[PDB]
């Protein structure tokens, strides 16, 4: 109710430090408006080495997502008939992407 | 209706005649070029004033000009 | 100079501020040091130090010194870059090397920019700095 | 301020420069 | 004269207004090997009948479009008519049968000038006059 | 000027009025613009060759 | 006097436009 | 041309803006 | 085939709305009408600008009648600082009460709008005290304007018709013009300064019915003929002078005084009339210049085309070929406007900068609403009449302007290095613009970050320099005027600077607008204003210049001044008709004015509430101008009318909004382009012929969508009048709010 939330500190040159408010919890920074620190506490993280864990994690996930773009056209390109099949598609991205997502996070 | 005047500087190419979409524009039999064809201008009261024969035209400067003048209903392009 | 200008160091205004100098940098003397460096500036009403652009050398670091500075920077820059576009126009792919520089050309042309006034003098004295107008491209009159 | 009667005159006087204005207009549109 | 029967699926919203009973009016015949669907000048997929096929247009420039058009499907005997309210149908494109891009004996220079367009004389000239700078 | 004739234009309403062009080819005939020049510089169109009259080119090189 | 106002402004604001407008669509439209 | 009119004319017009520098530098009172 | 119009069988046979928007456009282009001749073109104009004068004579009839008649004069002249001037009565049916109560003001009886022009003070300073010198000021000025309207048609008749070589008879114009228009009308004033206005001002009724008996001076006109002139000079009002009254008033009829009137705090009188009688003097010579029809006199034409100075040979006026100059001139009337606008458009600022520092009317110096109108008002006339002149000088080149006949000439020379003209402004404005946006954007970082002490804030010396020369002693430099040492201050042989005591004591006193202390703001702003008027220039001669042709398009002559384009071939051609610099620069004329008028009003505000430091601090960064000019100011103006209720200010409340709504419209026309709108247009033909009872109505023209360059006409007029009533609410409710 009272600390405000803040994410962002800026570097002390050319007088810029001054964007580093007061933003309660004696800590120096911007104020966020990007609702993070609101969708942390519902995720249930309660100190930072479980951001850490989850921002590595991400950029593993960042690395894969690379790698697959890489691979899913330098080195293994689905054929015309793979894309057109627009009913298994929506099969998979309906039970597993939403389906098995939203069953996942129920848990 | 607009003008379209061509000059001698025409090198015969055909692309003026092939752009017009209201078929203003025709080849001629001409001397003064190696394709021994000039472009010309007979029915310039079915002119739109478009310009796409300038545009295709490819003389340095242009050798057809379209003179925009009296607006008629052929002119506007009014299907009304 | 005029409208009301007094030394920085003479001026209550300017010492008020001094007084409450925020850090520009990690610094936490930056503030204090600021105020020190502008007391030997010519200040406003306000406390704000003045610059005096007029030539007077006793201002000279105000505008004379930054000119001369910025001239000297500008000048190799322009000289650099038109050095450049002289050297690729008299090879084939000019224009491939417009927007990939062939920085065998570049870097060597780029280190000798440091004596761009001699070269600029050299070339101006030699009717090779301009083109005659007649072979430059002009608008029908 | 100034009087109805004056009022009046100024009216009757402005419809000397009103027809003339018409006047002018009709023949610089000849 | 003008034989033909109208495409299948010729209507639309975008056909002829009260301009082709009043003005004039624009009609473009061609013959088709075989029944194909074919884009109408002003939206629509419409089907060409083997055969004779007569389309009624507001506009010439829809007759030439939908020409170009008939270029593409191998068709090149098509031919525009203007139609005044009259019911006077006069044939205009291809005007002497043989088509514009293509040289033909017999057509003379219209609109021709036997100059460079630098050698135009200034506005000032022709200032007070009838003629253009253009003429 | 004949082949490989380095030129420079002096029509007035030329994008390369007053530009150097090479001499592409020369049309032996009775034709008003005979000398084919090319550019290396393209105009607002983008082409970058043109017909001109000997009258309205110098011979540079 | 004053009551000219109440003449003058309704004759400025509607009589005027009215005929001005009306004659000149008479007179554009004249063939 | 040797360019000694308007060379001449710039000469002059620098030398009046000299002159009213020479006023503001308070060189001439 | 329409009548209308009659002048373009072109526009009549046009089936279309175009027909009647092109008309609108081209009826007064009398030059593009069909079957004009040369004479015919001169003899129309000739009438019509007699149609002109007589419009301006009965405009300032209505100004005279109104105040007459509903104004309340008589009130003003006995408290001219507290009266609010009356500019006429509100009679409007869509009042309400609170509205009614609200405009009830300056001690009137009904609902009247505030005189913000300065009509009274201009009356009274002339010697005007009565609603009926007002009035018979009105009804002369409608039998004046009733004049020249026969005049007009008079000189259209057969045998009144002037002929084309009396029209083109510039050397008796330019004797006639200078010594009779300019020297006698001068001399003329100078006579009702020193017959009406001055004894007026000194409390004695002077009028058309004792005129002839009640003589100027004591002296009576004895001492002109004998020479003895000083005694005119004789006995001045002195600094005790109560305006209108005989408390403290002088005998003298020509002084020469120098600075203002202590308790107007305006331009005294007797100097004044001294000035129109000098000034009249110079121009009756000044018209004995030109050889008319008795052989002494300058021949124009000679002038220009004199190639000797004396033995020696030149090229011509200066050495410079001024040959065919003379017949440039004369036969061209888009040069003449052009020229005449620019000369106009300068005379025009030159009238703001000097009516704001030197006031000539009693008073008005205090009628601070009154002031900032009046400059703001002709800054913005010079900056129309200053794009005009460009405007017409591009009309000129394309339509007038014969290569052959100006062989060689200046105007020749000036084309053929147009390319190093236009990339020169090119440069000035873009070394102007980088550098002044960047000063204001460091100044309004390193404020914004709270350092307002890196603020780079150059003192403007050179203009300070000036205002010392003129003997402003604030700055301490002791130079001219301000130096009493310097032969300037003492005027070393003669001593003969009588102005000066007057104009050291106007300059030095804090308490008036003649030469306003000036600190880094004034120097950003002055950079801003140059950046303004060099970018209006480079687009206004890029223009003028390549009206003719570019390489884009070479034979752009062929086309006219005003065209759409030359299509999207070429890469492209929108907006690349001479006409459409004129059209791209009026926005760039509109924002200097803005800057120029801005400026003027928030330092004036500073002045006018004692807090110039608000200006001198803040003026450095742009939020300051944001902040303490646009936001703080627009405070009352936006309250003229809330929940609450309303004030005076609901009208400029209302016509501010109205403003924004015009200016934001005129982005539609701007921004939004023909084929669009065409496209919709054909789908509203489609359903008006297709609802069943409305196709029973049917148009007589043709829909169509506005042409391009209509669409550019029409989004420019929307910009300009939403500018235009935006600022005008602004600055009126703003200063007329405060004071
Ligand atoms: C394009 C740039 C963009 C950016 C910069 C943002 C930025 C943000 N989003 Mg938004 N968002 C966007 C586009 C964008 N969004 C689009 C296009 C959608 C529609 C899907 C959303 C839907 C959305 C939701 C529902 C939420 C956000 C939230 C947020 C904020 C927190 C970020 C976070 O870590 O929460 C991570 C997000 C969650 C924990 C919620 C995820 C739940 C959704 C429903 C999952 C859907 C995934 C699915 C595969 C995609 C839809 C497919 C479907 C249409 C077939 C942040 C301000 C969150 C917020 O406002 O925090 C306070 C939030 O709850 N966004
Ligand atoms: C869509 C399904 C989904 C998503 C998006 C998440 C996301 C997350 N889980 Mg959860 N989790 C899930 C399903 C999911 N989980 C299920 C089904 C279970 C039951 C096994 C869990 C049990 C679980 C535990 C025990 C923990 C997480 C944690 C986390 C968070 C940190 C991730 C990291 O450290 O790398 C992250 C918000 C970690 C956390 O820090 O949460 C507060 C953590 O410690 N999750
Ligand atoms: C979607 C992924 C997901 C995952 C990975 C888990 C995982 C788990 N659940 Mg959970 N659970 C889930 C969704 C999920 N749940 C949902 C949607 C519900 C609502 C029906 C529950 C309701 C539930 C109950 C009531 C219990 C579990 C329990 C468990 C644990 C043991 C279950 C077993 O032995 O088989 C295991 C950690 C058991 C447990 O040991 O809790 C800690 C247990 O008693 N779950
Ligand atoms: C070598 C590069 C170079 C040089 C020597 C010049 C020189 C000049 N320019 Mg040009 N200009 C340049 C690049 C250059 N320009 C580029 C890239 C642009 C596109 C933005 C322009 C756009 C431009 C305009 C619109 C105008 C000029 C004008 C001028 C003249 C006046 C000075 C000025 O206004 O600076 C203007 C400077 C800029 C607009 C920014 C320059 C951008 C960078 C810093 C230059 C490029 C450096 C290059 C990348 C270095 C590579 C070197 C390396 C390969 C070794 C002067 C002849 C003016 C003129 O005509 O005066 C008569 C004028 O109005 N210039
Ligand atoms: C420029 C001058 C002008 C004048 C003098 C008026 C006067 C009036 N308008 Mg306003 N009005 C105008 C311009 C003008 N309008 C413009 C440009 C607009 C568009 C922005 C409007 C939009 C407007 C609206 C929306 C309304 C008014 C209304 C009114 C009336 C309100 C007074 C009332 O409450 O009594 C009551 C008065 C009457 C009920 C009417 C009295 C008799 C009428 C005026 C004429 C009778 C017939 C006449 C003899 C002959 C034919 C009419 C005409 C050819 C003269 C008043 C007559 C209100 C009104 O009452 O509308 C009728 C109303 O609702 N006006
Ligand atoms: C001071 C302003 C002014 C003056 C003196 C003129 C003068 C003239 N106009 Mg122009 N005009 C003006 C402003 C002006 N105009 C404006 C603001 C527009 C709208 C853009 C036009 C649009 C226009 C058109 C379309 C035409 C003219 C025409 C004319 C000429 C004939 C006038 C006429 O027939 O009116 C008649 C007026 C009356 C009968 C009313 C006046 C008397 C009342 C009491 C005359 C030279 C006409 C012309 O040249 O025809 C050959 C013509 O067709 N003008
Ligand atoms: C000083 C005298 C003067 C004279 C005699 C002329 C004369 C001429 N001008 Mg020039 N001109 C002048 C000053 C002058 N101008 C100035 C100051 C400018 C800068 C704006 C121009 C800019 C200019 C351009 C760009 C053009 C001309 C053109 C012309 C010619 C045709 C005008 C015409 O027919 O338009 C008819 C009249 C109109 C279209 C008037 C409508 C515009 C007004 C201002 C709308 C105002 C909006 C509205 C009424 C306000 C509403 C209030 C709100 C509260 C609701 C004519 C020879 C044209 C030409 O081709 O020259 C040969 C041309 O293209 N003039
Ligand atoms: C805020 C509005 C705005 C601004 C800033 C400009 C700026 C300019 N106008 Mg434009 N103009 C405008 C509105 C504006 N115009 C409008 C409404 C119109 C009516 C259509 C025009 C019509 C117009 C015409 C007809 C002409 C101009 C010209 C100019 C240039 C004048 C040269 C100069 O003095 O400045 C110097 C340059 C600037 C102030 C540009 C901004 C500098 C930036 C901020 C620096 C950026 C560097 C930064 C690191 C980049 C960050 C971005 C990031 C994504 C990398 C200048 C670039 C003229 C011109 O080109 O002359 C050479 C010209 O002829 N303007
Ligand atoms: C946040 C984040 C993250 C993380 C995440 C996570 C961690 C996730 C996870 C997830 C998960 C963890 C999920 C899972 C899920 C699961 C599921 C979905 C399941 C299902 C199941 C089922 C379906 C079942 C069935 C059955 C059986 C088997 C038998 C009996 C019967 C029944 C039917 C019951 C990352 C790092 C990436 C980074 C970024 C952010
Ligand atoms: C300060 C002073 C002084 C001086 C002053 C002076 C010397 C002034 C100047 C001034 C000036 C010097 C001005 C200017 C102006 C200008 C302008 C403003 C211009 C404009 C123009 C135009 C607009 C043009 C047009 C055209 C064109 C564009 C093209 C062709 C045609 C024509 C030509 C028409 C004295 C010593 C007395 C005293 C003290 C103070
Ligand atoms: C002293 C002073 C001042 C004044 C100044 C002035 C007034 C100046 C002038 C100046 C001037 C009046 C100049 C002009 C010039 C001209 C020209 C004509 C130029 C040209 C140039 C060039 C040609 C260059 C080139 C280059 C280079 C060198 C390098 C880079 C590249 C380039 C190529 C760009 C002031 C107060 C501000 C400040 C203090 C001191």
């Amino acid at each position: 109710l009272n600390v405000r939330p803040s994410a962002q500190v800026v570097w002390p040159i050319v007088g810029q430090d001054i964007l580093n408010g007061d933003v309660g919890g004696g800590f120096h920074g911007i104020q966020i408006t990007s609702g993070l620190f609101q969708v942390w506490r519902g995720w249930g993280i309660t100190n930072s080495f479980q951001l850490y864990c989850t921002a590595i994690g991400g950029l593993v996930l960042a690395g894969l997502f690379l790698f697959a773009g890489w691979f899913h056209y330098h080195k293994r390109a689905p054929k015309l008939e793979w894309f057109q099949n627009v009913e298994s598609m929506l099969n998979h991205h309906l039970q597993v992407l939403l389906g098995c997502g939203s069953l996942g996070w129920a848990g | 209706s607009h003008t379209v005047k061509i000059y001698d500087t025409c090198i015969g190419c055909t692309q003026c005649v092939r752009a017009c979409p209201t078929d203003v524009l025709e080849m001629v039999p001409w001397d003064g070029c190696k394709a021994a064809q000039v472009a010309s201008s007979p029915r310039t009261e079915d002119c739109v004033g478009c310009k796409r024969c300038e545009t295709a035209c490819p003389t340095d400067f242009l050798s057809i000009r379209v003179y925009l003048g009296a607006e008629t209903t052929r002119s506007m392009g009014l299907a009304y | 100079l005029g409208a009301d200008l007094t030394p920085c160091a003479e001026n209550p205004a300017f010492q008020a501020l001094a007084k409450n100098a925020r850090n520009t940098t990690a610094d936490p003397q930056s503030g204090q040091k600021r105020f020190e460096r502008y007391s030997q500036a010519l200040c406003g009403p306000e406390g704000y130090p003045h610059l005096i652009v007029d030539g007077r050398l006793d201002r000279a670091g105000d505008f004379l010194i930054p000119s001369i500075l910025f001239l000297y920077i500008a000048g190799w820059i322009g000289w650099v870059g038109r050095a450049y576009l002289q050297a690729i126009k008299k090879d084939s792919d000019t224009e491939q090397k417009e927007i990939q520089l062939d920085l065998g050309i570049a870097l060597p042309i780029i280190a000798t920019g440091f004596a761009w006034p001699a070269a600029a003098v050299k070339e101006l004295l030699s009717g090779e700095l301009t083109a005659k107008d007649s072979e430059i491209t002009v608008s029908p009159r | 301020s100034i009087s109805d009667t004056q009022v009046y005159i100024a009216l009757v006087v402005a419809l000397i420069p009103g027809l003339l204005a018409w006047r002018l207009a009709t023949e610089l549109y000849k | 004269t003008l034989s033909g029967k109208t495409p299948l699926f010729a209507g639309s919203t975008g056909g002829l207004l009260t301009k082709a009973v009043e003005e004039e009016k624009y009609a473009i015949t061609w013959t088709s090997p075989k029944a194909q669907v074919f884009e109408l000048p002003t939206g629509g997929a419409a089907t060409m009948h083997e055969g004779e096929n007569l389309l009624y247009i507001a506009r010439k420039e829809y007759g030439i479009a939908l020409g170009g058009q008939l270029r593409k499907f191998k068709i090149t005997n098509y031919k525009i008519y203007r139609i005044l309210p009259s019911g006077e149908t006069t044939f205009i494109h291809p005007a002497d049968g043989v088509f514009p891009e293509k040289v033909n004996a017999g057509r003379e220079k219209v609109r021709f000038n036997a100059r460079s367009i630098g050698e135009n004389p200034n506005p000032s000239q022709v200032k007070f006059s009838g003629k253009a700078t253009y003429d | 000027v004949q082949r490989g004739s380095k030129v420079r234009i002096l029509r007035p309403e030329s994008y390369w009025f007053q530009d150097v062009g090479t001499v592409a080819s020369v049309d032996q005939s009775g034709i008003k613009y005979p000398v084919i020049v090319r550019f290396d510089k393209v105009n607002y169109a983008g082409i970058n060759t043109n017909n001109f009259a000997v009258d309205e080119l110098i011979e540079v090189e | 006097a004053s009551f000219l106002s109440s003449i003058f402004v309704p004759v400025i604001g509607w009589v005027v436009p009215i005929a001005t407008f009306s004659f000149l669509f008479l007179y554009i439209e004249r063939e | 041309p040797p360019y000694t009119f308007r060379t001449g004319w710039a000469l002059l017009l620098l030398a009046v803006n000299f002159l009213v520098a020479a006023y503001y530098f308070h060189i001439i009172q | 085939a329409t009548k209308f119009p009659k002048f373009s069988q072109d526009l009549a046979q046009d089936p279309t709305t175009r027909r009647i928007w092109y008309a609108m456009a081209m009826g007064n282009d009398f030059e593009s009408h069909d079957g004009m001749t040369e004479e015919n073109l001169y003899q129309k104009i000739f009438a019509t600008h007699f149609g002109h004068l007589a419009i301006i004579f009965l405009w300032a009839s209505s100004l005279l009648f109104h105040v007459a008649w509903q104004g309340n004069f008589e009130q003003w002249i006995k408290d001219p600082l507290h009266v609010r001037p009356i500019a006429h009565a509100i009679w409007d049916p869509h009042f309400g009460k609170p509205a009614i109560e609200a405009f009830t003001q300056a001690g009137a009886n009904g609902p009247v709008n505030i005189a913000y022009s300065g009509v009274y003070h201009w009356w009274y300073t002339i010697g005007m005290r009565t609603n009926t010198e007002l009035y018979t000021g009105s009804v002369f000025l409608l039998l004046f304007a009733s004049l020249f309207l026969f005049a007009g048609w008079l000189h259209l008749q057969p045998k009144f018709r002037p002929s084309l070589a009396w029209f083109k008879s510039a050397e008796s114009r330019l004797n006639h013009h200078l010594a009779g228009l300019f020297g006698v009308s001068s001399l003329a004033w100078a006579g009702h300064l020193i017959h009406v206005a001055i004894p007026e001002s000194r409390g004695q009724h002077v009028g058309w019915d004792n005129f002839l008996s009640t003589a100027p001076h004591p002296a009576g006109l004895q001492p002109f003929f004998t020479g003895n002139w000083g005694v005119y000079a004789q006995n001045p009002d002195t600094a005790g002078h109560i305006f209108s009254t005989s408390q403290g008033a002088g005998t003298a009829i020509l002084t020469f005084l120098g600075g203002f009137h202590p308790q107007t705090e305006s331009l005294w009188l007797t100097d004044m009339a001294h000035h129109h009688l000098a000034i009249a003097v110079l121009f009756i010579v000044a018209g004995h210049m030109y050889r008319t029809n008795f052989g002494i006199g300058h021949s124009i034409k000679e002038m220009m085309n004199a190639k000797t100075f004396f033995g020696k040979p030149v090229e011509g006026p200066f050495n410079m070929p001024h040959q065919g100059i003379y017949d440039t001139y004369n036969n061209s009337l888009h040069f003449q406007l052009g020229w005449h606008l620019a000369c106009l458009g300068v005379v025009t600022s030159w009238v703001a900068q000097h009516m704001y520092s030197l006031p000539s009317y009693a008073f008005i110096a205090k009628d601070y609403t009154t002031q900032a109108a009046l400059y703001t008002h002709h800054q913005y006339i010079a900056i129309f009449l200053m794009v005009g002149a460009f405007a017409h000088g591009a009309i000129f080149l394309v339509r007038d302007y014969d290569p052959e006949q100006n062989k060689g000439n200046v105007l020749e020379r000036v084309l053929q290095h147009k390319e190093a003209i236009i990339s020169h402004l090119s440069w000035v404005s873009l070394f102007l613009g980088f550098h002044t946006l960047g000063l204001y954007v460091h100044n309004d970082v390193v404020v914004a970050f709270g350092t307002p002490e890196k603020q780079i804030l150059i003192e403007p010396v050179f203009a300070q320099f000036i205002q010392a020369a003129h003997g402003k002693v604030l700055y301490g430099l002791d130079t001219l005027l301000s130096n009493p040492d310097s032969v300037a201050y003492t005027a070393y042989p003669n001593y003969a600077n009588v102005w000066l005591p007057g104009w050291l004591d106007a300059i030095n006193s804090g308490t008036n607008s003649l030469f306003l202390t000036i600190g880094p703001g004034d120097f950003l702003v002055h950079h801003a204003i140059a950046l303004g008027l060099h970018t209006t220039t480079l687009i206004l001669v890029k223009g003028a210049l390549d009206a003719r042709g570019s390489k884009l398009m070479p034979d752009k002559k062929d086309f006219g001044y005003a065209f759409p384009c030359d299509g999207p071939g070429r890469g492209g051609t929108c907006d690349i008709s001479a006409w459409d610099s004129f059209y791209l620069s009026l926005f760039w004329a509109l924002n200097t004015v803005g800057w120029v008028t801005f400026y003027w009003h928030w330092k004036h505000l500073g002045i006018w509430q004692g807090n110039v430091a608000q200006f001198n601090e803040n003026s450095t960064y742009l939020m300051g101008w944001f902040r303490d000019y646009l936001w703080a100011n627009s405070a009352q103006l936006i309250n003229g009318y809330n929940p609450y209720g309303v004030n005076n200010l609901s009208v400029w409340a209302w016509m501010f909004l109205f403003g924004h709504l015009v200016w934001a419209t005129g982005f539609m026309f701007l921004i939004s382009w023909r084929g669009y709108w065409q496209e919709l247009i054909e789908t509203l033909v489609w359903a008006h012929e297709r609802t069943p009872i409305a196709n029973l109505v049917r148009w007589k023209d043709k829909p169509v969508a506005l042409s391009i360059v209509q669409a550019r006409v029409v989004g420019l007029a929307h910009f300009t009048v939403g500018y235009v009533l935006t600022y005008a609410a602004f600055l009126i409710a703003s200063t007329a709010g405060k004071f």
